[PDB]
C-alpha cells in the first residue's frame, strides 16, 4: 500500500509454503509493481526496476521488459511513458460554460 | 469630449461584432446582388396588392368610419359626460341617508 | 497614567540600599554596562555580577564593594580585598560579631527545634520573633533563612518584615546561587507586593523593580514568568510611570520570551504597546541595539535593516550578564525581518541575501527553502538565478461577499417565514 | 432601509423601553393614577407600515427590476455573438 | 489646525474615492474644507480660508507646487510663516510630508493605469531619496492594502491591478451587502 | 426496566408491522386503493417507514451492544428484518425508495458494502431531494471508503450547502437537524487533508465559521503536531459508523465497550498512513522541475542521513500524490505540479441567488394572498 516493493521482497519468508501454494500470486503482485510504474514513472533504470520486481536477472526482466512495450534508451534506462502522457492535468480551462448559463438565463 | 480630428483605430466594444454582423453584411447583399432585388420587386408586388386590398377597405372605411366618427364624438363624450356627472349622484345621494 | 500625577510630586528619590554607587571608570560598551549598575543597587548588591563585569575586561574598581557584603558570607569579601595587596589592618569587629552570633544562635536553634517538634505555637511565634531578629544580622545563615520562612511567614508586624524579609531573602538567595531558594521566593514576594501597603510610588516603583530581578537572571520558564509580569501593573515597558528608570533588557528579553517560545502575532501588540508608548519614547533615544530592533523592522528597511540588525549580534555576544537564551535571539533576528521584507516582495537574490548575513548561499537557500517550509511566506525559488519570488498581486476580491451575502439572507429570511 | 429602521425602531425598540417602564409602575395605582402609566405610548408618527414607499416605490422596483433585465439582455446577445463570431 | 488635518485627509479621500469609501466622516476638515469648497466664483485666494482651499486643490491634483505657493505667500499675508524661528524647521517639514502624501494620492488613483513603476523617477520627481521612497512605497503596499509586488534591490513595482469596472462593480457589491446588513437589524427588531 | 419496556416494545410492534408492510405492497391493490383516499395526508403513511430506520436502528445497536455472544440480533434483522421489506415488490410510492434507503441505511452500519452498485439501480423512481440527499449522503460516504477522496469531497459539498431547495417544514429531519450539519461536516474534514492543494472547492461546501478552525487543523495535523491525529479522530468515529445510540455508561456490565474494540480500531487503520501521506506533499512544490540544487533540497526536506533518503523518496511517489521521472545521465528529476481552477462558485451560484429571488418574490405573494 506504501509501495515499498524493495522492502517487499526482503520482508518475504520463503519457508511458508502456503504463499507458495497460491497459483500466479507472485507475478500478480510484480504485474501491480509495474501497473504503477507505468502510472508514475517516465524513465526507470535497468537496475532500478530489477530491483523493485526482487532483484531479477538480465533474462527474468526481459518479460517485464516485453508485457508493456518498454523498451531500453541511450545509457541506459528503460522506457516507461512519455513525460506529457504520464502528467495528464485538467487544470484551468474552464470558464467555458457559456452554453447552459445564457439557457438558463434566456428567460 | 474629444479636442482633436477624429482618427479612432477598431476596437471591440459590446455589441460590436453583433450588429456589424447584423449590418455590414446586409450591406453587401444590398449594393451588388443579382438576388436582392428580384425578390424585392416581388416584394414591390406584395405592396402594391396590399395598398389594391386598401383601396376596396378605404371605400368602406369612408362608410364605417365616418360613422365611428361622428358618432364617437357624441357617444363618446356622452360616457365621460356619466363619469363627470357621477360625482354629483355620489354627493346629492349621500346627502339624503343622513 | 492615574498613579503619575502622585509620581510627579517626589521627583526621583527611590530608596535603594548601597545608595548610589557601584565600579567606577569603565572602558568597554556602555548602554550594556547601564543596566549592571542599576541594577547593582536596585538589587542590594551583586555579586556574582561584581566578578561578572571584571572577566572581560579587569578592574580594581569591584573592589570597593567587595568590602561591603556580610550576609553572603563575611569572609568572602575579606579575601579579595586581601588579594588585591591591601592592608586592612583592623577588621577586628565582624569577627567581634559574627562570632557573639553564634553564642546568641544557641538560644534560638535550641527554642526552635522544641516548638516545631511539640506543634506549639506560642513557642514557636516567640522564636518567630527571636529568629526573624537574627537571620538579618546576617544571612549566611544560608538555609536558616530558607527554614524560618518555611512553616510561617507570618512575623508579628506582617508586611513590612516580610517585605524586606522575603527580598532580603530573594536577594541574598540569587547571590548563593541557591535558585530553588530564589524560585520560592519567585511566589511569595510578588503576592506580598500585589498585597500592596500603602501603594505610595517610593514603594510600588521600587516593588514593581523588583519584579524584574526574579524574571532577570534564568532558572526554568521566566518566559511563564514573562506572560505574567507583563498583565501585572499592566502593558508598560519598565512598569515606571516617570522616565527616569531605564531597562535595556527588560525589553530585549521579553522580545526573546515573545519570538522564541511563542507565534509573533503576538508581536505586533508589543510594537504598539511596547516599542511606541511615553516610557519607551525616552527610551528610543537611547538604546541602540534594541532600537535598531525594532524601528528599522517596522519601517521596513532591509538594506539598513538587516546589516545593523547583524551588527546587534555582535554586541549580544559580548553578553555576559545572565540571559540563557542569546543564540536563538541572534536566530530570530534574522528570520524575524526576513519574513516581513519578503512579504510583499517581487524578488530577491539567495545571493545577495547571503552577502549580507555573511553565509553562503547554499546555507540561505536551505533557510529559505526552511522558511518556506515553515509556511511564514508562499513563495518559490527561481533556481536557475538563485533568486526567490513572491508575487500574489490577487485580483477579483468580488467574489467574496457574494456567497454569504444571499446565503445569510436566504437563511435569515427563514426567521420571518416561520409564524 | 433607513425609512424601515426608523419605523421599526418606533414599533420595537421603543415599545421595549416603555414597557420595561411600564414593569418599575407595576400596572396599576389603585388610590390615584397611573399619570405615567397611562402617558406610556404617546403615538410616533408611524405605527407601521408606510405606504407610499410600500405601493408606489415598489412600483418602481419592479421598474428596477425592468431596467436591470433590460440592461442585461442585450450584453446576453453580445456574449453569445462574440464568443461565436471570433470562433469562427 | 486646517493645515494638520489637510495632510492626513487628502490621501484618505484619494483613497476614499477610490472606493475604499465608508471612513467618510462629518463635523471635521472634510466640513471645514466643503463650505468654502462649494464656491461657484474663487480665482486668485485673497482669504487665509481660500489660500488653504487652494493648497488643497493642488494636493489633490499632487502636485508639491500647489503646497508651496499658501506655505509661502499667504504665510507672508498673512504672517502665519512670520511668527515662529521654526517655520525654517516647519517649511522642511510641511514640504517632505507634502512631496510623500501627494505621490500617495497621486498613486491612489494612477495605480490602476500601471503595470510597472521605475521608483527612481518617483523620487526625482516628487524630490526625495530613495532611503525613504523604499520606506514610503513598502510601508504603503503594507499597511494600505495594496495589490503590488514590490522589488526593492531592483527598484521596481509590478503592480496590474484591475478594473476600472470594478468602481461601478464594488460600489452595487456594497450597495447590494448594505441590503442583508441592515436587514439583520430590522429582523432582529421585529423579534 | 423503563429502558427495556420502550425498547422491547418498539421491535414487537416494527415484528407486528413487517408482516403488514409485505402484504400490503405486494399484491391487495384494494387495500392499497382504500388507503389513498381517506386521510388528507398520504405523509402519515410513508413517514413510519424511515422512522422506523433510525429508531430500529437504535434498537438492534443496544441489543447488538449489549449481547456480544449467541449472537440474536444481528441474524435475526439481517434475515427477516431488512429483506424481506427490501427484496420483495415496492409499494407504490416513495415508499420504494424510502424502504431503500432505510436498507441502505441499515447496510451502512454493517461493514459489508459491494451491493451500493445494484441498490442504486433499484432507485428507478425520480430523485426527489428528499431521498437524494440522503443518497449522496451514503454515496458519498462510500466514495469516501474508496479512497476517491476528489470525488467524494465534491459529493460531501452539496448536501452540506443548504441551497439543494430545502423546505421542510413537517419534520423529514427531525431531532438530527445539525447532524446533517456536523457529519458533512467531520467527513469533509478527512478528505481535505488527503489531497489538498486542489480545491478551491472548499469555500462552496463549509461556511468561514469553521473554514478557518479546519484550516489550521490540517496544517497542524500533517505539519507539526500528532495532536489533531487524536481529536480530529474522536469527532469522526460517532460520524463515521453513525452508531445512534452508545449504551449506558457504567462498569458494572461490560457489555458495550467490546464491539467498540472493533468498530473503532476498523477506523484507526484508516486514517493512519492515510494521514502520513499528507505531510509529503504538504511542503509545496516550489519549483516544478527539480535540479540538483532543489532535489537536495527536498532530500534534505524528506529525511535525514544516510540510508534510506532516495528509496523512501521513490516509494511515495507511487502511491498517487506525484507524476515523475528519473533521468540516469542528467540525473535529474522532472515532476508534475497540477492545480485545480479558480472560480467555479459564480456559475453555481447564479441559480441558487434567482432562488433567493424567487422565494422571497413566492413568499410575500402567499401573504400578499392572506391579508388581502
Amino acid at each position: 500500500e506504501t509501495c515499498h516493493f524493495q522492502a517487499f521482497w526482503q520482508a518475504l519468508d520463503e519457508n511458508m509454503d502456503l504463499l507458495e501454494g497460491i497459483t500466479g500470486f507472485e507475478d500478480s503482485v510484480r504485474k501491480f509493481i509495474c501497473h504503477v510504474v507505468g502510472i508514475t514513472y517516465q524513465h526507470i533504470d535497468r537496475w532500478l526496476l530489477a530491483e523493485m520486481l526482487g532483484d531479477l536477472t538480465d533474462s527474468q526482466l526481459k518479460m517485464w521488459m516485453s508485457k508493456y512495450g518498454w523498451s531500453a534508451d541511450e545509457s541506459g534506462q528503460i522506457f516507461i511513458c512519455s513525460q506529457e502522457e504520464s502528467i495528464k492535468p485538467k487544470n484551468i480551462v474552464e470558464k467555458i460554460d457559456f452554453d447552459s448559463v445564457s439557457s438558463i438565463m434566456a428567460s | 469630449g474629444p479636442h482633436l480630428q477624429s482618427m479612432p483605430s477598431e476596437q471591440i466594444r459590446n455589441q460590436l461584432t453583433a450588429m456589424s454582423s447584423v449590418l455590414a453584411k446586409a450591406l453587401e447583399v444590398i449594393k451588388p446582388a443579382h438576388i436582392l432585388q428580384e425578390k424585392e420587386e416581388q416584394h414591390q408586388l406584395a405592396v402594391t396588392a396590399y395598398l389594391k386590398n386598401s383601396r376596396k377597405e378605404h371605400q368602406r372605411i369612408l362608410a364605417r368610419r365616418q360613422t365611428i366618427e361622428e358618432r364617437k364624438e357624441r357617444l363618446e363624450s356622452l360616457n365621460i359626460q356619466r363619469e363627470k356627472e357621477e360625482l354629483e349622484q355620489r354627493e346629492a345621494e349621500l346627502q339624503k341617508v343622513r | 497614567y492615574d498613579l503619575t500625577t502622585r509620581i510627579a510630586h517626589f521627583l526621583d528619590r527611590h530608596l535603594v540600599f548601597p545608595l548610589l554607587e557601584f565600579l567606577s571608570v569603565k572602558e568597554i560598551y556602555n548602554e550594556k554596562e547601564l543596566l549592571q549598575g542599576k541594577l547593582d543597587l536596585l538589587s542590594d548588591t551583586n555579586m556574582v555580577d561584581f566578578a561578572m563585569d571584571v572577566y572581560k575586561n579587569l578592574y580594581s574598581d569591584d573592589i570597593p564593594h567587595a568590602l561591603r557584603e556580610k550576609r553572603t558570607t563575611v569572609v568572602a569579601q575579606l579575601k579579595q580585598l586581601q588579594a588585591e595587596t591591601e592592608p586592612i589592618v583592623k577588621m577586628f569587629e565582624d569577627p567581634e560579631t559574627t562570632r557573639q552570633m553564634q553564642s546568641t544562635r544557641d538560644g534560638r536553634m535550641l527554642f526552635d527545634y522544641l516548638a516545631d517538634k511539640h506543634g506549639f505555637r506560642q513557642e514557636y511565634l516567640d522564636t518567630l520573633y527571636r529568629y526573624a531578629k537574627f537571620q538579618y544580622e546576617c544571612g549566611n545563615y544560608s538555609g536558616a533563612a530558607e527554614y524560618l520562612y518555611f512553616f510561617r511567614v507570618l512575623v508579628p508586624a506582617t508586611d513590612r518584615n516580610a517585605l524586606s524579609s522575603l527580598w532580603g531573602k530573594l536577594a541574598s538567595e540569587i547571590l548563593m546561587q541557591n535558585w530553588d531558594a530564589a524560585m520560592e521566593d519567585l511566589t511569595r514576594l510578588k503576592e506580598t507586593i500585589d498585597n500592596n501597603s500603602v501603594s505610595s510610588p517610593l514603594q510600588s516603583l521600587q516593588q514593581r523593580t523588583w519584579l524584574i530581578h526574579w524574571s532577570l537572571f534564568v532558572f526554568f520558564n521566566h518566559p511563564k514568568g514573562r506572560d505574567n509580569i507583563i498583565d501585572l501593573f499592566l502593558y508598560q515597558p519598565q512598569y515606571l510611570n516617570a522616565i527616569q528608570t531605564m531597562c535595556p533588557h527588560i525589553l530585549r528579553y521579553l522580545t526573546t520570551a515573545v519570538i522564541t517560545n511563542k507565534d509573533v502575532r503576538k508581536r505586533r501588540q508589543v510594537l504598539k504597546d511596547l516599542v511606541k508608548v511615553i516610557q519607551q519614547e525616552s527610551y528610543t533615544y537611547k538604546d541602540p541595539i534594541t532600537e535598531f530592533v525594532e524601528c528599522l523592522y517596522v519601517n521596513f528597511d532591509f538594506d539598513g535593516a538587516q546589516k545593523k540588525l547583524r551588527e546587534c549580534e555582535s554586541v549580544l555576544v559580548n553578553d555576559f550578564f545572565l540571559v540563557a537564551c542569546l543564540e536563538d535571539f541572534i536566530e530570530n533576528a534574522r528570520l524575524f525581518i526576513f519574513e516581513t521584507f519578503c512579504r510583499i516582495h517581487q524578488c530577491i537574490s539567495i545571493n545577495m541575501l547571503a552577502d549580507k548575513l555573511n553565509m553562503t548561499p547554499e546555507e540561505a537557500e536551505r533557510w529559505i527553502v526552511n522558511l518556506i517550509r515553515n509556511a511564514r511566506l508562499d513563495a518559490k525559488i527561481d533556481s536557475k538565478l538563485g533568486h526567490v519570488v513572491m508575487g500574489n498581486n490577487a485580483v477579483s476580491p468580488y467574489q467574496q461577499v457574494i456567497e454569504k451575502t444571499k446565503s445569510l439572507s436566504f437563511r435569515s429570511q427563514m426567521l420571518a417565514m416561520n409564524i | 432601509r433607513n425609512t424601515s429602521k426608523q419605523q421599526q425602531q418606533k414599533h420595537q425598540y421603543q415599545q421595549r423601553r416603555q414597557q420595561e417602564n411600564m414593569q418599575r409602575q407595576s400596572r396599576g395605582e389603585p388610590p390615584l393614577p397611573e399619570e405615567d402609566l397611562s402617558k406610556l405610548f404617546k403615538p410616533p408618527q408611524p405605527p407601521a407600515r408606510m405606504d407610499s414607499l410600500l405601493i408606489a416605490g415598489q412600483i418602481n422596483t419592479y421598474c428596477q427590476n425592468i431596467k436591470e433585465f433590460t440592461a442585461q439582455n442585450l450584453g446576453k446577445l453580445f456574449m453569445a455573438q462574440a464568443l461565436q463570431e471570433y470562433n469562427n | 489646525y486646517l493645515v494638520s488635518a489637510m495632510l492626513l485627509e487628502i490621501p484618505y479621500m484619494a483613497a476614499h474615492e477610490s472606493d475604499a469609501r465608508r471612513r467618510m466622516i462629518s463635523k471635521q476638515f472634510h466640513h471645514q474644507l466643503r463650505v468654502g469648497e462649494r464656491q461657484p466664483l474663487l480665482g486668485p485666494p485673497e482669504s487665509m480660508r481660500e489660500h488653504v482651499v487652494a493648497a488643497s486643490k493642488a494636493m489633490k491634483m499632487g502636485d508639491w507646487k500647489t503646497c508651496h505657493s499658501f506655505i509661502i505667500n499667504e504665510k507672508m499675508n498673512g504672517k502665519v510663516w512670520d511668527l515662529f524661528p521654526e517655520a525654517d524647521k516647519v517649511r522642511t517639514m510641511l514640504v517632505r510630508k507634502i512631496q510623500e502624501e501627494s505621490l500617495r494620492t497621486y498613486l491612489f488613483t494612477y495605480s490602476s493605469v500601471y503595470d510597472s513603476i521605475s521608483m527612481e523617477t518617483l523620487s526625482d520627481m516628487f524630490e526625495l531619496d530613495l532611503p525613504t521612497v523604499h520606506s514610503i512605497i513598502s510601508k504603503m503596499i503594507i499597511n494600505e492594502e495594496l495589490m503590488a509586488s514590490l522589488d526593492q534591490p531592483t527598484q521596481t513595482v509590478v503592480m496590474h491591478r484591475t478594473e476600472p469596472t470594478a468602481q461601478q462593480n464594488l460600489a452595487l457589491q456594497l450597495a447590494e451587502k448594505l441590503g442583508s446588513l441592515v436587514e439583520n437589524n430590522e429582523r432582529v427588531f421585529d423579534h | 426496566q423503563w429502558l427495556w419496556d420502550i425498547i422491547d416494545e418498539f421491535i414487537y410492534q416494527f415484528q407486528s408491522f413487517s408482516q403488514y408492510r409485505c402484504k400490503t405492497a405486494k399484491k391487495s391493490e384494494e387495500e392499497i386503493d382504500f388507503l389513498r383516499s381517506n386521510p388528507k395526508i398520504w405523509n402519515v403513511h410513508s413517514v413510519l417507514n424511515v422512522l422506523h430506520s433510525l429508531v430500529d436502528k437504535s434498537n438492534i445497536n443496544r441489543q447488538l451492544e449489549v449481547y456480544t455472544s449467541g449472537g440474536d440480533p444481528e441474524s435475526v434483522a439481517g434475515e427477516y428484518g431488512r429483506h424481506s421489506l427490501y427484496k420483495m415488490l415496492g409499494y407504490f410510492s416513495l415508499v420504494g425508495l424510502l424502504r431503500l434507503h432505510s436498507l441502505l441505511g441499515d447496510y451502512y452500519q454493517a461493514i459489508k458494502v459491494l451491493e451500493n452498485i445494484e441498490l442504486n439501480k433499484k432507485s428507478m423512481y425520480s430523485r426527489v431531494p428528499e431521498c437524494q440527499v440522503t443518497t449522496y449522503y451514503y454515496v458519498g460516504f462510500a466514495y469516501l471508503m474508496m479512497r476517491r477522496y476528489q470525488d467524494a469531497i465534491r459529493v460531501f459539498a452539496n448536501i452540506l450547502l443548504y441551497i439543494q431547495r430545502t423546505k421542510s417544514m413537517f419534520q423529514r429531519t427531525t431531532y438530527k437537524y445539525e447532524m446533517i450539519n456536523k457529519q458533512n461536516e467531520q467527513m469533509h474534514a478527512l478528505l481535505a487533508i488527503a489531497l489538498t492543494m486542489y480545491p478551491m472547492r472548499i469555500d462552496e461546501s463549509i461556511h468561514l465559521q469553521l473554514r478557518e478552525k479546519y484550516g489550521d487543523k490540517m496544517l497542524r495535523m500533517q505539519k507539526g503536531d500528532p495532536q489533531v491525529y487524536e481529536e480530529l479522530f474522536s469527532y469522526s468515529c460517532p460520524k463515521f459508523l453513525s452508531p445512534v445510540v452508545p449504551n449506558y455508561d457504567s462498569v458494572h456490565p461490560n457489555y458495550h465497550k467490546e464491539p467498540f474494540l472493533q468498530q473503532l480500531k476498523v477506523f484507526s487503520d484508516e486514517v493512519q498512513q492515510q494521514a502520513q501521506l499528507s505531510t509529503i506533499r504538504s511542503f509545496l512544490k516550489l519549483y516544478t522541475t527539480m535540479p540538483v540544487a532543489k532535489l537536495a533540497g527536498f532530500l534534505d526536506l524528506t529525511e535525514q542521513e544516510f540510508r534510506i533518503q532516495l528509496l523512501v523518496f521513490k516509494h511515495k511517489m507511487k502511491n498517487l500524490v506525484w507524476t515523475s521521472g528519473i533521468s540516469a545521465l542528467d540525473g535529474e528529476f522532472q515532476s508534475a505540479s497540477e492545480v485545480d481552477f479558480y472560480i467555479d462558485k459564480d456559475m453555481i451560484h447564479i441559480a441558487d441567488t434567482k432562488v433567493a429571488r424567487r422565494y422571497g418574490d413566492f413568499f410575500i405573494r402567499q401573504i400578499h394572498k392572506f391579508e388581502e
